[PDB]
Protein backbone atom coordinates (compact mmCIF):
# COMPACT_ATOMS: atom_id res chain seq x y z
CA UNK A 1 0.00 0.00 0.00
CA UNK A 2 0.86 3.60 -0.58
CA UNK A 3 1.72 4.91 2.81
CA UNK A 4 0.98 8.58 3.47
CA UNK A 5 3.11 10.38 6.07
CA UNK A 6 1.93 13.52 7.83
CA UNK A 7 4.58 15.12 10.03
CA UNK A 8 4.56 16.79 12.38
CA UNK A 9 1.66 14.90 13.92
CA UNK A 10 0.80 17.95 16.09
CA UNK A 11 1.42 21.65 15.56
CA UNK A 12 0.08 24.94 16.99
CA UNK A 13 -0.44 28.33 15.40
CA UNK A 14 -1.49 31.70 16.86
CA UNK A 15 -4.46 33.43 15.47
CA UNK A 16 -3.83 35.19 12.12
CA UNK A 17 -0.78 33.15 11.48
CA UNK A 18 -0.20 31.21 8.29
CA UNK A 19 -0.02 27.41 8.73
CA UNK A 20 1.22 24.70 6.39
CA UNK A 21 0.88 20.94 6.98
CA UNK A 22 2.53 18.42 4.68
CA UNK A 23 1.67 15.03 3.37
CA UNK A 24 4.29 12.71 1.76
CA UNK A 25 3.27 9.71 -0.33
CA UNK A 26 5.74 6.81 -0.65
CA UNK A 27 4.63 6.41 -4.21
CA UNK A 28 3.73 9.15 -6.57
CA UNK A 29 -0.04 10.05 -6.98
CA UNK A 30 -1.82 12.35 -9.40
CA UNK A 31 -4.13 13.89 -6.79
CA UNK A 32 -4.31 14.25 -2.99
CA UNK A 33 -7.46 14.77 -0.91
CA UNK A 34 -7.93 16.09 2.59
CA UNK A 35 -10.43 15.75 5.44
CA UNK A 36 -11.06 17.75 8.58
CA UNK A 37 -12.21 16.03 11.73
CA UNK A 38 -13.25 17.78 14.95
CA UNK A 39 -13.39 15.70 18.17
CA UNK A 40 -14.12 12.21 16.89
CA UNK A 41 -17.35 13.18 14.96
CA UNK A 42 -17.55 12.33 11.24
CA UNK A 43 -14.71 13.68 9.09
CA UNK A 44 -15.62 16.23 6.48
CA UNK A 45 -14.24 16.44 2.98
CA UNK A 46 -12.07 19.58 2.91
CA UNK A 47 -10.00 19.62 -0.27
CA UNK A 48 -10.28 17.24 -3.22
CA UNK A 49 -8.11 16.89 -6.29
CA UNK A 50 -5.14 18.58 -4.57
CA UNK A 51 -6.40 22.15 -4.64
CA UNK A 52 -10.22 22.20 -4.94
CA UNK A 53 -12.13 23.34 -1.92
CA UNK A 54 -15.14 21.20 -0.95
CA UNK A 55 -18.43 23.04 -0.18
CA UNK A 56 -18.55 25.13 2.92
CA UNK A 57 -14.77 25.34 3.21
CA UNK A 58 -13.67 28.94 3.66
CA UNK A 59 -11.32 30.59 1.17
CA UNK A 60 -8.51 30.83 3.73
CA UNK A 61 -7.75 27.12 2.99
CA UNK A 62 -5.77 25.97 0.04
CA UNK A 63 -3.97 22.81 -1.08
CA UNK A 64 -1.04 22.25 -3.38
CA UNK A 65 1.48 19.75 -4.54
CA UNK A 66 2.43 17.07 -7.04
CA UNK A 67 4.14 13.75 -7.31
CA UNK A 68 4.96 12.60 -3.81
CA UNK A 69 4.74 16.03 -2.14
CA UNK A 70 1.47 17.70 -0.94
CA UNK A 71 0.42 20.32 1.48
CA UNK A 72 -2.60 22.06 2.99
CA UNK A 73 -2.38 25.68 3.97
CA UNK A 74 -4.42 28.03 6.12
CA UNK A 75 -3.70 31.60 5.19
CA UNK A 76 -4.72 32.97 8.63
CA UNK A 77 -5.35 30.54 11.57
CA UNK A 78 -8.76 30.89 13.33
CA UNK A 79 -10.09 29.31 16.46
CA UNK A 80 -12.61 27.30 14.43
CA UNK A 81 -9.78 25.59 12.49
CA UNK A 82 -8.66 23.64 15.53
CA UNK A 83 -9.08 20.05 14.22
CA UNK A 84 -7.22 16.99 12.86
CA UNK A 85 -6.55 17.11 9.13
CA UNK A 86 -6.03 13.84 7.21
CA UNK A 87 -4.62 13.47 3.69
CA UNK A 88 -5.99 10.65 1.59
CA UNK A 89 -5.20 9.14 -1.76
CA UNK A 90 -7.68 7.25 -3.97
CA UNK A 91 -5.50 6.77 -7.02
CA UNK A 92 -4.62 3.16 -6.34
CA UNK A 93 -5.95 0.45 -4.08
CA UNK A 94 -6.00 0.03 -1.22
CA UNK A 95 -7.21 3.55 -0.61
CA UNK A 96 -5.04 5.09 2.12
CA UNK A 97 -5.11 7.86 4.71
CA UNK A 98 -2.32 9.80 6.39
CA UNK A 99 -1.96 9.54 10.10
CA UNK A 100 -3.37 12.95 10.73
CA UNK A 101 -2.04 16.37 11.78
CA UNK A 102 -3.73 17.81 14.84
CA UNK A 103 -3.69 21.56 14.81
CA UNK A 104 -3.84 23.46 18.13
CA UNK A 105 -4.50 27.27 18.59
CA UNK A 106 -1.69 28.94 20.50
CA UNK A 107 -3.48 31.53 22.73
CA UNK A 108 -2.35 33.56 25.79
CA UNK A 109 -1.55 31.83 29.12
CA UNK A 110 -4.67 31.44 31.32
CA UNK A 111 -4.52 30.03 34.91
CA UNK A 112 -6.95 27.29 35.87
CA UNK A 113 -9.66 27.92 38.42
CA UNK A 114 -9.38 24.98 40.84
CA UNK A 115 -12.27 23.19 42.65
CA UNK A 116 -12.26 20.12 44.97
CA UNK A 117 -15.27 17.89 45.47
CA UNK A 118 -15.67 15.39 48.32
CA UNK A 119 -17.44 12.09 47.76
CA UNK A 120 -21.24 12.10 47.89
CA UNK A 121 -22.85 10.47 50.98
CA UNK A 122 -24.86 8.39 48.54
CA UNK A 123 -21.62 7.02 47.04
CA UNK A 124 -20.08 6.32 50.47
CA UNK A 125 -23.02 3.98 51.38
CA UNK A 126 -21.85 1.85 48.43
CA UNK A 127 -18.31 1.47 49.85
CA UNK A 128 -16.25 3.76 47.60
CA UNK A 129 -15.11 7.35 47.79
CA UNK A 130 -14.24 9.27 44.63
CA UNK A 131 -12.70 12.71 45.30
CA UNK A 132 -12.56 15.04 42.29
CA UNK A 133 -10.23 17.88 41.51
CA UNK A 134 -11.32 20.19 38.67
CA UNK A 135 -9.01 22.49 36.70
CA UNK A 136 -11.24 24.80 34.67
CA UNK A 137 -10.35 26.89 31.56
CA UNK A 138 -6.61 26.97 31.44
CA UNK A 139 -3.86 27.29 28.78
CA UNK A 140 -1.37 25.78 27.99
CA UNK A 141 -2.22 22.11 28.41
CA UNK A 142 0.75 21.18 30.73
CA UNK A 143 -0.35 21.05 34.34
CA UNK A 144 0.60 18.96 37.38
CA UNK A 145 -2.03 17.81 39.83
CA UNK A 146 -0.95 15.99 43.03
CA UNK A 147 -3.18 14.50 45.64
CA UNK A 148 -2.14 14.81 49.31
CA UNK A 149 -3.99 12.98 52.07
CA UNK A 150 -2.94 14.21 55.59
CA UNK A 151 0.24 15.41 53.95
CA UNK A 152 1.09 12.09 52.20
CA UNK A 153 1.45 12.13 48.42
CA UNK A 154 -0.90 9.60 46.80
CA UNK A 155 0.17 7.51 43.88
CA UNK A 156 -1.43 4.87 41.71
CA UNK A 157 -5.02 5.61 42.86
CA UNK A 158 -5.96 8.63 40.62
CA UNK A 159 -6.79 9.13 36.91
CA UNK A 160 -6.88 12.34 34.90
CA UNK A 161 -9.11 13.21 31.95
CA UNK A 162 -8.77 16.40 29.75
CA UNK A 163 -11.20 18.13 27.38
CA UNK A 164 -10.37 19.20 23.84
CA UNK A 165 -9.50 22.82 23.20
CA UNK A 166 -12.73 24.79 23.76
CA UNK A 167 -14.48 26.03 20.62
CA UNK A 168 -14.72 29.71 21.56
CA UNK A 169 -11.92 30.40 24.18
CA UNK A 170 -9.27 27.78 23.17
CA UNK A 171 -8.74 26.60 26.85
CA UNK A 172 -8.59 23.19 28.39
CA UNK A 173 -10.32 21.75 31.36
CA UNK A 174 -8.98 18.78 33.40
CA UNK A 175 -10.51 16.43 36.05
CA UNK A 176 -8.45 14.31 38.41
CA UNK A 177 -10.32 11.62 40.32
CA UNK A 178 -8.90 9.95 43.43
CA UNK A 179 -10.59 6.68 44.25
CA UNK A 180 -10.42 5.23 47.75
CA UNK A 181 -12.26 2.54 49.68
CA UNK A 182 -14.73 4.00 52.19
CA UNK A 183 -12.74 2.48 55.05
CA UNK A 184 -9.57 4.20 53.88
CA UNK A 185 -11.41 7.43 53.14
CA UNK A 186 -12.59 7.42 56.81
CA UNK A 187 -9.05 6.78 58.12
CA UNK A 188 -7.83 10.27 57.14
CA UNK A 189 -8.69 13.88 57.64
CA UNK A 190 -7.29 16.36 55.11
CA UNK A 191 -7.84 15.83 51.37
CA UNK A 192 -5.92 18.28 49.17
CA UNK A 193 -5.21 18.62 45.50
CA UNK A 194 -2.25 20.67 44.57
CA UNK A 195 -2.04 22.37 41.14
CA UNK A 196 1.06 23.59 39.37
CA UNK A 197 0.65 25.54 36.09
CA UNK A 198 2.62 28.30 34.34
CA UNK A 199 -0.23 30.77 34.86
CA UNK A 200 0.08 30.55 38.65
CA UNK A 201 2.84 32.47 40.52
CA UNK A 202 2.97 29.50 42.96
CA UNK A 203 0.93 26.33 43.38
CA UNK A 204 -2.65 26.40 44.24
CA UNK A 205 -3.93 24.02 46.92
CA UNK A 206 -7.62 23.36 47.46
CA UNK A 207 -8.53 21.11 50.39
CA UNK A 208 -11.31 19.92 52.68
CA UNK A 209 -11.60 17.90 55.91
CA UNK A 210 -14.00 14.94 55.82
CA UNK A 211 -16.81 15.94 58.16
CA UNK A 212 -17.90 19.35 56.74
CA UNK B 1 -29.24 16.50 1.01
CA UNK B 2 -27.41 13.23 0.38
CA UNK B 3 -27.66 11.42 3.67
CA UNK B 4 -26.21 8.17 4.97
CA UNK B 5 -26.82 6.48 8.27
CA UNK B 6 -25.36 3.42 9.89
CA UNK B 7 -27.27 1.00 12.13
CA UNK B 8 -25.33 -1.67 13.96
CA UNK B 9 -25.25 -3.74 17.10
CA UNK B 10 -22.86 -1.83 19.33
CA UNK B 11 -21.50 -4.81 21.32
CA UNK B 12 -20.08 -7.89 19.58
CA UNK B 13 -18.41 -10.85 21.25
CA UNK B 14 -14.97 -11.96 20.05
CA UNK B 15 -15.04 -14.43 17.16
CA UNK B 16 -18.70 -13.46 16.36
CA UNK B 17 -19.53 -11.46 13.23
CA UNK B 18 -20.54 -7.79 12.62
CA UNK B 19 -23.40 -6.64 10.50
CA UNK B 20 -24.06 -2.98 9.81
CA UNK B 21 -26.63 -1.45 7.55
CA UNK B 22 -26.12 1.83 5.80
CA UNK B 23 -29.38 3.41 4.72
CA UNK B 24 -29.03 6.16 2.18
CA UNK B 25 -31.13 8.95 0.61
CA UNK B 26 -30.75 11.67 -2.00
CA UNK B 27 -28.99 9.39 -4.40
CA UNK B 28 -29.42 6.13 -6.21
CA UNK B 29 -27.22 3.11 -5.28
CA UNK B 30 -27.42 1.90 -8.87
CA UNK B 31 -25.39 4.91 -9.98
CA UNK B 32 -22.95 5.55 -7.09
CA UNK B 33 -20.56 3.61 -4.88
CA UNK B 34 -20.53 3.50 -1.13
CA UNK B 35 -17.29 3.07 0.85
CA UNK B 36 -16.66 2.03 4.41
CA UNK B 37 -14.09 3.42 6.83
CA UNK B 38 -13.30 2.78 10.47
CA UNK B 39 -11.57 4.59 13.32
CA UNK B 40 -10.26 2.74 16.35
CA UNK B 41 -10.66 4.82 19.52
CA UNK B 42 -8.03 7.55 19.70
CA UNK B 43 -6.47 6.55 16.35
CA UNK B 44 -6.61 7.35 12.63
CA UNK B 45 -8.93 6.59 9.71
CA UNK B 46 -8.59 3.28 7.82
CA UNK B 47 -10.39 2.33 4.58
CA UNK B 48 -12.27 -0.99 4.60
CA UNK B 49 -13.88 -1.39 1.23
CA UNK B 50 -16.31 -0.25 -1.42
CA UNK B 51 -19.29 -1.52 -3.45
CA UNK B 52 -19.62 0.34 -6.66
CA UNK B 53 -22.92 1.16 -8.46
CA UNK B 54 -22.54 -1.95 -10.68
CA UNK B 55 -22.12 -4.12 -7.60
CA UNK B 56 -18.39 -4.73 -8.08
CA UNK B 57 -16.38 -4.69 -4.79
CA UNK B 58 -12.89 -3.87 -3.55
CA UNK B 59 -11.56 -4.64 -0.11
CA UNK B 60 -8.52 -3.79 1.97
CA UNK B 61 -6.32 -6.87 1.97
CA UNK B 62 -5.44 -6.13 5.64
CA UNK B 63 -8.96 -7.47 6.47
CA UNK B 64 -7.74 -10.87 5.11
CA UNK B 65 -11.03 -11.66 3.34
CA UNK B 66 -13.22 -11.27 6.46
CA UNK B 67 -15.33 -8.47 4.89
CA UNK B 68 -18.21 -8.65 2.42
CA UNK B 69 -20.21 -5.66 1.21
CA UNK B 70 -23.62 -6.08 -0.52
CA UNK B 71 -26.49 -3.81 -1.34
CA UNK B 72 -30.16 -3.76 -2.21
CA UNK B 73 -30.97 -0.85 -4.48
CA UNK B 74 -34.74 -0.61 -3.93
CA UNK B 75 -34.25 -0.73 -0.14
CA UNK B 76 -31.50 2.01 -0.32
CA UNK B 77 -29.35 -0.16 1.87
CA UNK B 78 -25.71 -1.22 1.82
CA UNK B 79 -24.66 -4.03 4.12
CA UNK B 80 -21.32 -4.57 5.72
CA UNK B 81 -20.46 -8.02 7.14
CA UNK B 82 -17.23 -8.59 8.92
CA UNK B 83 -16.40 -12.06 10.36
CA UNK B 84 -14.45 -13.17 13.41
CA UNK B 85 -14.10 -9.88 15.16
CA UNK B 86 -11.26 -9.53 17.58
CA UNK B 87 -10.49 -6.85 20.08
CA UNK B 88 -8.66 -4.67 17.49
CA UNK B 89 -11.84 -4.52 15.30
CA UNK B 90 -13.28 -2.17 17.99
CA UNK B 91 -13.86 1.11 16.14
CA UNK B 92 -16.33 3.62 14.91
CA UNK B 93 -17.60 2.37 11.53
CA UNK B 94 -18.70 4.84 8.83
CA UNK B 95 -20.32 4.46 5.48
CA UNK B 96 -19.41 7.14 3.03
CA UNK B 97 -20.28 8.28 -0.52
CA UNK B 98 -17.44 9.03 -2.94
CA UNK B 99 -18.14 12.25 -4.70
CA UNK B 100 -15.79 14.98 -5.84
CA UNK B 101 -12.40 13.52 -6.91
CA UNK B 102 -13.64 10.10 -5.68
CA UNK B 103 -12.98 11.44 -2.23
CA UNK B 104 -15.59 10.81 0.55
CA UNK B 105 -17.95 13.70 0.18
CA UNK B 106 -20.67 12.55 2.53
CA UNK B 107 -20.37 10.49 5.68
CA UNK B 108 -22.72 8.77 8.00
CA UNK B 109 -22.61 9.75 11.70
CA UNK B 110 -20.65 6.57 12.45
CA UNK B 111 -21.54 3.69 14.69
CA UNK B 112 -19.41 2.61 17.54
CA UNK B 113 -18.63 -1.10 17.63
CA UNK B 114 -17.13 -2.53 20.87
CA UNK B 115 -15.63 -6.03 20.75
CA UNK B 116 -16.08 -7.58 24.15
CA UNK B 117 -17.65 -10.59 25.85
CA UNK B 118 -18.50 -8.37 28.94
CA UNK B 119 -22.08 -7.48 29.60
CA UNK B 120 -24.09 -4.31 29.39
CA UNK B 121 -24.27 -2.23 32.57
CA UNK B 122 -25.92 1.08 33.36
CA UNK B 123 -24.14 3.81 35.28
CA UNK B 124 -24.38 5.12 38.82
CA UNK B 125 -24.70 8.89 39.02
CA UNK B 126 -23.42 10.91 41.93
CA UNK B 127 -23.53 14.68 42.61
CA UNK B 128 -20.46 16.85 42.61
CA UNK B 129 -21.89 19.46 44.97
CA UNK B 130 -20.93 23.18 44.92
CA UNK B 131 -18.50 24.40 47.65
CA UNK B 132 -18.75 26.91 50.59
CA UNK B 133 -18.47 35.20 41.40
CA UNK B 134 -18.34 31.69 39.84
CA UNK B 135 -19.04 28.23 41.32
CA UNK B 136 -18.65 24.75 39.84
CA UNK B 137 -20.81 21.70 40.24
CA UNK B 138 -21.22 18.49 38.35
CA UNK B 139 -22.14 14.83 38.11
CA UNK B 140 -19.85 11.80 38.32
CA UNK B 141 -21.07 9.02 36.03
CA UNK B 142 -19.48 5.75 37.12
CA UNK B 143 -19.31 2.09 36.20
CA UNK B 144 -21.07 1.70 32.87
CA UNK B 145 -20.39 -0.40 29.77
CA UNK B 146 -20.08 -0.05 26.84
CA UNK B 147 -19.70 3.50 25.61
CA UNK B 148 -21.36 5.85 25.09
CA UNK B 149 -23.32 7.83 27.65
CA UNK B 150 -24.72 11.27 27.01
CA UNK B 151 -24.93 13.94 29.63
CA UNK B 152 -27.08 17.05 29.33
CA UNK B 153 -27.87 19.73 31.86
CA UNK B 154 -31.53 20.90 32.34
CA UNK B 155 -32.61 18.87 29.36
CA UNK B 156 -30.19 20.73 27.08
CA UNK B 157 -31.15 24.25 28.13
CA UNK B 158 -27.97 24.79 30.12
CA UNK B 159 -24.98 24.64 27.67
CA UNK B 160 -22.73 27.58 28.58
CA UNK B 161 -19.80 26.63 30.85
CA UNK B 162 -20.45 22.87 30.56
CA UNK B 163 -17.48 20.48 30.23
CA UNK B 164 -18.19 16.79 29.82
CA UNK B 165 -14.95 14.82 30.15
CA UNK B 166 -13.91 11.90 27.93
CA UNK B 167 -14.74 8.56 29.58
CA UNK B 168 -11.84 6.53 30.91
CA UNK B 169 -11.86 2.77 30.79
CA UNK B 170 -11.00 1.49 34.22
CA UNK B 171 -9.15 -1.71 35.21
CA UNK B 172 -12.59 -3.30 36.00
CA UNK B 173 -13.66 -3.16 32.38
CA UNK B 174 -16.08 -0.33 33.16
CA UNK B 175 -16.12 3.33 32.13
CA UNK B 176 -16.39 6.51 34.21
CA UNK B 177 -16.71 10.21 33.40
CA UNK B 178 -17.56 13.51 35.04
CA UNK B 179 -19.60 16.40 33.63
CA UNK B 180 -19.22 19.82 35.18
CA UNK B 181 -20.69 23.33 34.68
CA UNK B 182 -19.58 26.66 36.10
CA UNK B 183 -22.42 28.94 37.19
CA UNK B 184 -22.82 32.21 39.03
CA UNK B 185 -22.57 31.98 42.82
CA UNK B 186 -25.73 34.05 42.95
CA UNK B 187 -27.82 31.33 41.20
CA UNK B 188 -27.17 28.53 43.74
CA UNK B 189 -30.21 29.32 45.94
CA UNK B 190 -32.42 29.99 42.98
CA UNK B 191 -31.69 27.80 40.05
CA UNK B 192 -32.26 24.08 39.66
CA UNK B 193 -29.39 22.04 38.11
CA UNK B 194 -30.23 18.58 36.84
CA UNK B 195 -27.76 16.37 35.01
CA UNK B 196 -29.61 14.10 32.59
CA UNK B 197 -27.70 10.88 31.94
CA UNK B 198 -28.73 8.58 29.18
CA UNK B 199 -27.03 5.23 28.51
CA UNK B 200 -28.79 3.73 25.50
CA UNK B 201 -27.10 0.30 25.58
CA UNK B 202 -28.63 -0.50 29.03
CA UNK B 203 -31.78 1.57 28.54
CA UNK B 204 -30.87 3.64 31.60
CA UNK B 205 -31.93 7.30 32.06
CA UNK B 206 -31.03 9.11 35.33
CA UNK B 207 -31.87 12.70 36.13
CA UNK B 208 -29.85 13.79 39.09
CA UNK B 209 -30.55 17.00 40.92
CA UNK B 210 -27.39 18.64 42.06
CA UNK B 211 -27.68 21.14 44.97
CA UNK B 212 -25.46 22.51 47.80
CA UNK B 213 -24.91 19.97 50.65
C1 LIG C 1 -13.29 6.42 -14.14
C2 LIG C 1 -12.37 5.78 -13.13
O1 LIG C 1 -11.30 5.33 -13.51
N1 LIG C 1 -12.81 5.77 -11.86
C3 LIG C 1 -12.07 5.17 -10.78
C4 LIG C 1 -11.37 6.23 -9.93
O2 LIG C 1 -10.31 6.75 -10.67
C5 LIG C 1 -10.05 8.14 -10.40
C6 LIG C 1 -9.39 8.40 -9.01
O3 LIG C 1 -8.31 7.50 -8.88
C7 LIG C 1 -8.93 9.86 -8.93
C8 LIG C 1 -8.21 10.27 -7.64
O4 LIG C 1 -9.03 9.97 -6.48
O5 LIG C 1 -8.06 10.13 -10.01
C9 LIG C 1 -8.68 10.02 -11.32
O6 LIG C 1 -9.76 10.94 -11.51
C10 LIG C 1 -9.29 12.30 -11.52
C11 LIG C 1 -10.04 13.23 -10.55
O7 LIG C 1 -9.86 12.82 -9.18
C12 LIG C 1 -11.52 13.39 -10.89
O8 LIG C 1 -12.09 14.43 -10.12
C13 LIG C 1 -11.60 13.80 -12.34
O9 LIG C 1 -12.96 13.76 -12.65
C14 LIG C 1 -13.29 14.63 -13.75
C15 LIG C 1 -14.17 13.81 -14.66
O10 LIG C 1 -13.49 12.66 -15.16
C16 LIG C 1 -14.66 14.67 -15.83
O11 LIG C 1 -15.41 13.86 -16.75
C17 LIG C 1 -15.49 15.79 -15.20
O12 LIG C 1 -16.14 16.57 -16.21
O13 LIG C 1 -14.59 16.60 -14.41
C18 LIG C 1 -14.08 15.88 -13.27
C19 LIG C 1 -13.33 16.90 -12.42
O14 LIG C 1 -12.08 17.09 -13.06
O15 LIG C 1 -10.88 12.95 -13.21
C20 LIG C 1 -9.47 12.85 -12.91
C21 LIG C 1 -8.69 12.00 -13.92
O16 LIG C 1 -8.96 12.61 -15.18
C22 LIG C 1 -9.15 8.59 -11.55
O17 LIG C 1 -9.85 8.64 -12.77
O18 LIG C 1 -10.84 5.54 -8.82
C23 LIG C 1 -11.69 4.85 -7.97
C24 LIG C 1 -10.90 4.39 -6.73
O19 LIG C 1 -10.74 5.54 -5.79
C25 LIG C 1 -12.36 3.71 -8.78
O20 LIG C 1 -11.38 2.81 -9.20
C26 LIG C 1 -13.06 4.30 -10.01
O21 LIG C 1 -13.47 3.26 -10.90
C27 LIG C 1 -14.76 2.72 -10.59
O22 LIG C 1 -14.68 1.36 -10.96
C28 LIG C 1 -15.85 0.61 -10.68
C29 LIG C 1 -15.42 -0.80 -11.09
O23 LIG C 1 -14.56 -1.42 -10.12
C30 LIG C 1 -17.04 1.18 -11.47
O24 LIG C 1 -16.70 1.05 -12.87
C31 LIG C 1 -17.22 2.68 -11.22
O25 LIG C 1 -18.15 3.30 -12.17
C32 LIG C 1 -19.41 3.73 -11.73
C33 LIG C 1 -20.05 2.80 -10.74
O26 LIG C 1 -20.52 1.68 -11.09
O27 LIG C 1 -20.05 3.21 -9.55
C34 LIG C 1 -20.26 3.91 -13.02
C35 LIG C 1 -21.33 5.00 -12.87
O28 LIG C 1 -21.79 5.41 -14.19
C36 LIG C 1 -20.81 6.25 -12.16
N2 LIG C 1 -21.94 7.15 -11.89
C37 LIG C 1 -22.07 8.33 -12.49
C38 LIG C 1 -23.25 9.12 -12.10
O29 LIG C 1 -21.27 8.78 -13.31
C39 LIG C 1 -20.16 5.79 -10.83
C40 LIG C 1 -19.60 6.95 -10.00
O30 LIG C 1 -18.71 7.73 -10.85
C41 LIG C 1 -18.76 6.39 -8.85
O31 LIG C 1 -19.55 5.47 -8.11
C42 LIG C 1 -18.24 7.53 -8.01
O32 LIG C 1 -19.29 8.30 -7.45
O33 LIG C 1 -19.06 4.97 -11.16
C43 LIG C 1 -15.85 3.41 -11.40
O34 LIG C 1 -15.98 4.82 -11.03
Amino acid sequence: ENVLTQSPAIMSASPGEKVTMTCSASSSVNYMHWYQQKSSTSPKLWIYDTSKLASGVPGRFSGSGSGNSYSLTIRTMEAEDVATYFCFQASGYPLTFGGGTKLELKRTVAAPSVFIFPPSDEQLKSGTASVVCLLNNFYPREAKVQWKVDNALQSGNSQESVTEQDSKDSTYSLSSTLTLSKADYEKHKVYACEVTHQGLSSPVTKSFNRGE
Amino acid sequence: QVQLKESGPGLVAPSQSLSITCTVSGFSLNSYGVSWVRQPPGKGLEWLGVIWGDGSTNYHSALMSRLRISKDNSKRQVFLKLNSLQTDDTATYYCTKPGSGYAFAYWGQGTLVTVSSASTKGPSVFPLAPSSGTAALGCLVKDYFPEPVTVSWNSGALTSGVHTFPAVLQSSGLYSLSSVVTVPSSSLGTQTYICNVNHKPSNTKVDKKVEPA
